[PDB]
């Protein structure tokens, strides 16, 4: 079980970051800041999408 | 149950092993499971008839739901009814939508 | 001889109060916008107001069109004489042309002509056709100097458009059929 | 053939012979037609 | 009053008319098949109106 | 006014409530439409739950609160669909959405304050 | 120019003399009921027997063909040539094949109707010779496997390249490419010819109206962009409405008032264009519906009506050919229906009319005020023109009510109309 449990969380977490890339990748107008600990991170300009 | 369910799965019921056996080894995944049958696909043509597909799935979902849960209903068919009108609606204007040059 | 003042005033959320201000600042009247969550500027235009101030007091109107403008880039334009005998009304039409952040509400002395504007990036102007409610399809093209409007001016008289961008410079246009 | 010499049916006809211009232009109507702006930058 | 202000009035008396836009007009060549031409006078009608 | 949705919140929630997820929405950590939003709590990321109380018919959303009964996940109501879409950030009437999970937000705070409210409310 | 354009050119002009036996089984196999191999076999024997019934049970169910039966039919048309006899018969023979086109363009949803044009494109090649006015008669049907057949057969003149794209597809042109074609002008031109032609027969129906109807609306709405465009294709439509409401078909007269609401509201239009519309549409006015329809049209003409003056008195003999064939009754019963389309401007016009004119039905009059809500200019307009009266006509009970009712509803501008002019 505790392997299972472990497994599951890394899985998440790669879902996660994969899910993160594809965003990335659609549409609009991305900014790319790094977060005080040294960490990327993405905030789109206040747009509604048509 | 059935009205549990999302709309893309009440598309892709069917042909589930199909689909999942895309989804295991990265292949593109099915379209229409077991909604072909229905007289809307069943009039439309290909690239269409999946389109179709999609949004005939949508508004079952919407009409399952409705006929599932409603504490008062009227037994009638409006909502399925409408729906309908809706689809065939969206159907003959895409089908009208020639993808030649002329 | 004889007029009254009426504030119209609206918190961001989507709550428009109407005070009015001869006799002490009393609630006349409380009513909720539909929609509209961020709500930043709103307008009033057709009779005379603060954008067409009037001579003389034979020369006041009362005010016809209503144009609550919101934040993700939605105006709601408005009948008064429905939408305060209805105390919660619903819009006669519905404005989303722009697709950025509303600032600049105005309207014509007129109030044949809504004049709209964002202001977080360029080329962000329309005008819009009333009583129809329908954007001008004409006007402005990919070709005008507009830059991130700021300030929407028209002319009581004259016809005058001026429209004032970021960069330093108003622009002036003049309409025609006034 | 030809010689040219209660409500009529040739009417149109006639008018339409007749008018060179139909989106009207006399008028000036103090009014503004929808989808089209009259403008000139300055 | 003032002539401007009858102007005004002209301008306030005057009421919305719903415009015509370019693909308006499909649903007859839709139900166009075996329907009264009254009715369908009355169809288009209602799709300006 | 509908009397199906049991929860249904006042002005000042709401306000709170359409601000969180403008943010969220900003920041794409928001799922939209009652489809995606049954996707993602059988999904089990489904932060929580915002529904609309004018949708016509209700129930074509009133099933969700099954899911969410069942997956111990908080849900509210909004009373106005198309404050709920002009506030997610699209240009049609939303009947639902869901807030989703990613502790690398900036927004950590305000989800759980929102939550403690709606859970507040719920119980 | 080039030595294949010149002969190109002339094989064109030359495609239908069957100069060789190849080219005489190209041709004679060219048809629309039978499969190629078959129509390479048969004969003309067979083909003029089988349509010789065919005219026979199409002449029982309308018995209009016999002059057709008489000559388009007859042993020597067994025997006749089309490629050798000279170009007076040739013109002769064509204004034959169009009459019998537009007989049966009313008909072709029958199997012997098939046979006969089956008869007739394989014996005088009107596949190849009067293509412009059997695809014209026919256009209206176009989900049909007629179509098909008739399409894939038949080469087509320059005016159809839309079809000629969809030359033996398997789905049906769809109204998207048939409105394109519609909305290239010189194809319009001639389709407003063949109209005029099928009018002045008076053998038109309700399929091919409504269908014709629809494509001018949608020409309108695809060209409502470019107001120019519009500007010089007003004569072809307003043309083809007053021919159409030349005819006796109340069906002819409410299209005409369908392509005239569209257009008059798709453009800003001259008072004069519209009254005169307004007097023909009237003059030629006969049937109940059409009366209804021909109402609502005038409504909607004079509310779109824009200028100044929008509200003038109708011209004399207009207004008396107007109560002729509508007293009030008529108006006031569309009145106090309940579909209130917005009419006010023709209620006033017509109320200044009236009061101008008549000035006997004041209490109509009233009634009509009383039945309908209206605006202030209009109002004061009126009360202006009363004033009028008052002034200058002998004093009425009637016109007192009326000050009366303005009175009760709105005096303070009956007080502003005074001050402007009086005590």
């Amino acid at each position: 079980v505790k392997q299972h449990l472990q497994r599951e969380t890394q899985l998440k977490q790669v879902q996660q970051r994969m899910d993160a890339q594809r965003e990335l990748l659609k549409k609009g107008s991305k900014k790319k800041i790094v977060d005080s600990s040294g960490k990327i991170s993405f905030k789109w300009k206040k747009q509604r999408k048509r | 149950s059935l009205a549990k369910s999302p709309a893309s799965t009440i598309q892709i019921l069917g042909a589930e092993k199909a689909l999942f056996r895309a989804l295991k080894t990265k292949h593109d995944t099915p379209k229409y499971g077991l909604l072909y049958h229905a007289s809307l696909v069943g009039q439309a043509t290909g690239k269409n008839k999946g389109k179709i597909a999609r949004v005939l799935a949508a508004k079952a979902a919407v009409s399952l739901r409705y006929d599932a849960l409603a504490e008062d209903r009227d037994d009638s068919g409006d909502i399925g009814l409408e729906s309908r009108a809706k689809v065939e609606n969206r159907l003959s204007q895409l089908e009208g939508r020639d993808l030649r040059t002329t | 001889g004889k007029f009254r003042t009426i504030l119209i005033a609206v918190n961001a959320y989507g709550e428009v109060w109407e005070f009015d201000l001869n006799k002490n600042g009393h609630v006349i009247r409380r009513w909720k916008d539909q929609g509209g969550v961020g709500i930043t500027k709103i307008q009033v235009g057709g009779g005379t107001t603060t954008t067409c101030p009037a001579l003389q007091i034979s020369k006041i109107k009362q005010n016809r069109w209503l144009a609550v403008g919101s934040e993700s880039g939605f105006v709601n334009l408005y009948d008064r004489n429905n939408a305060m005998t209805s105390s919660t009304p619903t819009p006669v039409a519905a404005l989303d042309q722009l697709t950025t952040t509303i600032s600049n509400l105005q309207f014509s002395p007129d109030g044949q002509i809504l004049c709209m504007a964002s202001r977080a990036v360029k080329d962000a102007l329309r005008l819009v056709h009333l009583p129809s409610c329908s954007v001008f399809s004409n006007w402005p093209t990919s070709g005008t100097p507009l830059g991130k409007v700021t300030s929407v001016a028209f002319s009581p008289s004259g016809g005058l458009l001026a429209v004032g961008n970021e960069q330093g410079k108003v622009r002036l246009w003049k309409l025609n059929h006034y | 053939d030809e010689s040219d010499s209660n409500g009529d049916i040739n009417a149109l006809t006639k008018i339409l012979s007749t008018t060179y211009n139909y989106k009207d232009t006399l008028s000036n109507s103090k009014l503004l037609p929808p989808k089209k702006l009259d403008i000139v930058r300055l | 009053e003032d002539e401007e202000d009858i102007a005004l009035e002209f301008i306030n008396g005057e009421k919305k008319d719903k415009l015509v836009n370019m693909n308006s007009f499909t649903s007859m060549f839709d139900n166009i098949q075996n329907v009264q031409m009254d009715t369908f006078f009355d169809r288009v009608m209602k799709v300006l109106t | 006014p509908n009397p199906k949705a049991f929860p249904l919140a006042d002005a000042a929630l709401t306000q709170q409530i359409l601000d969180v997820v403008q943010q969220a929405a900003n920041l794409r950590q928001l799922k939209k439409g009652a489809n995606e939003a049954t996707k993602t709590l059988n999904r089990g990321i489904s932060e929580f739950i915002i529904m609309a109380a004018d949708c016509e018919p209700i129930e074509i959303l009133l099933h969700l609160p099954l899911l969410c009964e069942d997956k111990n996940v908080p849900y509210v109501f909004v009373p106005s669909r198309v404050a709920l879409g002009r506030a997610c950030g699209v240009s049609r009437p939303v009947i639902a959405a869901s807030i989703t999970t990613n502790d690398a937000s900036a927004i950590k705070t305000q989800i759980y304050a929102v939550k403690d409210k709606i859970e507040t409310l719920l119980i | 120019s080039s030595l294949s354009d010149q002969l190109a050119q002339v094989a064109s002009n030359n495609a239908t003399v069957a100069l060789d036996r190849k080219r005489r089984q190209k041709l004679h196999s060219a048809s629309l009921i039978y499969n190629s191999k078959t129509a390479a076999t048969q004969d003309y024997d067979f083909i003029f027997e089988n349509a010789s019934k065919a005219l026979e049970e199409l002449s029982q169910i309308e018995p209009k063909f016999a002059i057709f039966s008489r000559t388009l039919f007859s042993e020597s048309s067994i025997s006749l040539d089309r490629n050798v006899q000279t170009k007076e018969e040739i013109k002769d023979l064509d204004n034959a094949i169009n009459a019998y086109l537009l007989l049966a363009s009313s008909k072709w949803y029958l199997a012997p109707t098939l046979h006969a044009t089956e008869w007739l494109v394989r014996r005088f090649q009107i596949h190849v010779k009067n293509t412009e006015m059997l695809l014209l008669s026919t256009l209206n049907y176009y989900q049909t496997p007629v179509f098909k057949r008739i399409l894939s057969i038949i080469k087509l003149p320059p005016l159809f390249n839309c079809l000629s794209n969809f030359v033996r597809s398997e789905k049906p042109p769809t109204a998207l490419t048939m409105i394109k074609l519609f909305n290239d002008m010189d194809f319009l031109k001639l389709y407003t010819s063949y109209l005029d032609q099928c009018i002045k027969h008076n053998a038109t129906y309700t399929n091919q109206l409504l269908f014709t109807t629809c494509c001018f609306i949608n020409v309108v709405a695809f060209n409502s962009n470019n107001d120019e465009k519009l500007n010089q294709l007003v004569p072809i439509l307003l043309e083809i409405s007053a021919k159409l409401l030349a005819s006796k078909s109340k069906d002819c007269q409410i299209a005409a008032h369908t392509i005239l609401v569209v257009f008059a509201t798709a453009l800003p239009l001259k008072k004069t264009i519209i009254l005169a519309a307004m007097e023909t549409i009237l003059s030629n006015l006969d049937a109940k519906e059409a009366k209804h329809s021909a109402l609502l049209t005038i409504c909607k003409l004079f509310q779109t009506l824009k200028g100044q003056g929008n509200v003038d008195q109708l011209p004399s003999k207009i207004f008396k050919l107007f109560d002729s064939k509508f007293d009030t009754v008529s108006i006031l019963t569309f009145l106090d229906k309940e579909d209130k389309p917005v009419c006010d401007k023709f209620i006033t016009s017509y109320t200044r009319s009236i009061a101008r004119y008549d000035r006997s039905k004041l209490n109509i009059i009233l009634s009509l005020l009383k039945k309908i809500r209206l605006e202030r200019y209009e109002v004061r307009l009126i009360i202006t023109d009363l004033i009028y009266l008052s002034e200058i006509l002998e004093d009425k009970s009637q016109l007192v009510e009326l000050f009366e009712y303005f009175i009760s509803i709105n005096e303070d501008l009956v007080l502003k109309c005074l001050k402007s002019l009086g005590l």
